[PDB]
């Protein structure tokens, strides 16, 4: 009414996939919620269970506004992914830091002119270990691709040791680079 | 009510002059939270200046303004102020208090500014603008 928003570069959307087994994959994803703006993000961010606290085998994938968390997607076809894989312990002490920030490399465009390339980021929830991944947008662009995952793996504090890799949608639905 | 941080206080001063800022929050409590005042020059990066936990009446600040600059917090208004002494040119911004995410409120306010900057409050007002200059 009164207050003033802060607009993100970009609009965004958050997506739930929730494991049913008598359904397909498509079938068990939703769109839960747009934002826009860096108030917004924290209401939804504070509205939400975190990562942690998710049933086993659900999702949670923050997009670009008009880029579906799926291979299919025009901008994800010839994409793939930066991949962070956690052990068991990691989900108390490591899943919910690292996934918010992923998010917020995503909405502070943190990867400069080469975050143009970033269509979302995708938390998954497993047993046998959980997944963050930061998806963009062509597998072929090393200069991007490069970038985004030495940016990356500074802001989330890994130790050099930890390499992370980079897998094509293509192979994956069948590593490109590590750092 | 409706979530507002007015701040107010801002104008143009000669070197040496001070102001009072003052930011009235509506809609949360400053009891509940740390209450961060950040400026914002041409050319330059968000700047920290200076945080309050008013529950505990906790202050710090940056180097830039330690000993000039005073953080301070009345719970009942719900209001938080900025006494600024001896201001210089270096001084000149639009001066903004900011909630940091509860999220991030373990991280120095330093840390949060440098790395997140206005990304890591849920709410940062419109400011108040201070000019200091001579000529
Ligand atoms: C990201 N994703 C997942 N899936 C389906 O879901 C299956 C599991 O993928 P995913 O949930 O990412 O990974 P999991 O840790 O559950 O299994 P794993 O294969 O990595 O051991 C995958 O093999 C596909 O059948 C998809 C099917 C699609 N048509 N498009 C997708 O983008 C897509």
């Amino acid at each position: 009414e009164h207050y003033i928003k802060h607009p993100l570069q970009n609009r965004w959307a958050l997506w739930f996939f929730k494991n049913d087994k008598s359904k397909t994959w498509q079938a068990n994803l939703r769109l839960i919620s747009k934002f826009d703006t860096v108030e917004d993000f924290w209401a939804l961010y504070n509205h939400i269970q975190l990562s942690s606290n998710l049933m086993p085998g659900c999702d949670y994938s923050l997009f670009k506004d008009g880029i579906e968390p799926m291979w299919e997607d025009e901008k994800n076809k010839r994409g793939g992914r930066w991949l962070i894989t956690l052990n068991k312990q990691q989900r108390r002490s490591d899943l919910d830091r690292f996934w918010l920030e992923t998010l917020l490399c995503l909405i502070g465009e943190s990867f400069d002119d080469y975050s143009d390339d970033v269509c979302g980021a995708v938390v998954n929830v497993r047993a046998k270990g959980d997944k963050i991944a930061i998806w963009t947008t062509e597998c072929e662009n090393r200069e991007a691709v490069t970038h985004i995952g030495r940016v990356y793996k500074e802001r989330l504090g890994l130790p050099p040791k930890i390499v992370i890799g980079y897998q094509s949608h293509a192979d994956t639905a069948t590593n490109r680079f590590v750092v | 009510s409706e979530v507002q941080l007015v701040e107010s206080g801002g104008g143009l001063v000669q070197p040496g002059g001070s102001l009072r800022l003052s930011s009235a929050i509506s809609g949360f409590s400053i009891s509940s939270t740390s209450i961060d005042w950040v400026r914002q020059a041409p050319g330059k990066g968000l700047e920290w200046v200076a945080r309050i936990s008013p529950s505990s009446g906790s202050t710090s600040y940056a180097d830039s303004v330690k000993g000039r600059f005073t953080i301070s917090a009345d719970t009942s208004k719900n209001t938080v102020y900025l006494q600024m002494n001896s201001l210089r040119a270096e001084d000149t911004a639009v001066y903004y208090t900011g909630r940091v995410a509860k999220d991030l409120n373990s991280s120095s306010p330093s840390f949060v500014v440098n790395t997140y900057s206005s990304f890591g409050f849920d709410y940062r007002g419109q400011g108040t603008l201070v000019t200091v200059s001579s000529g």
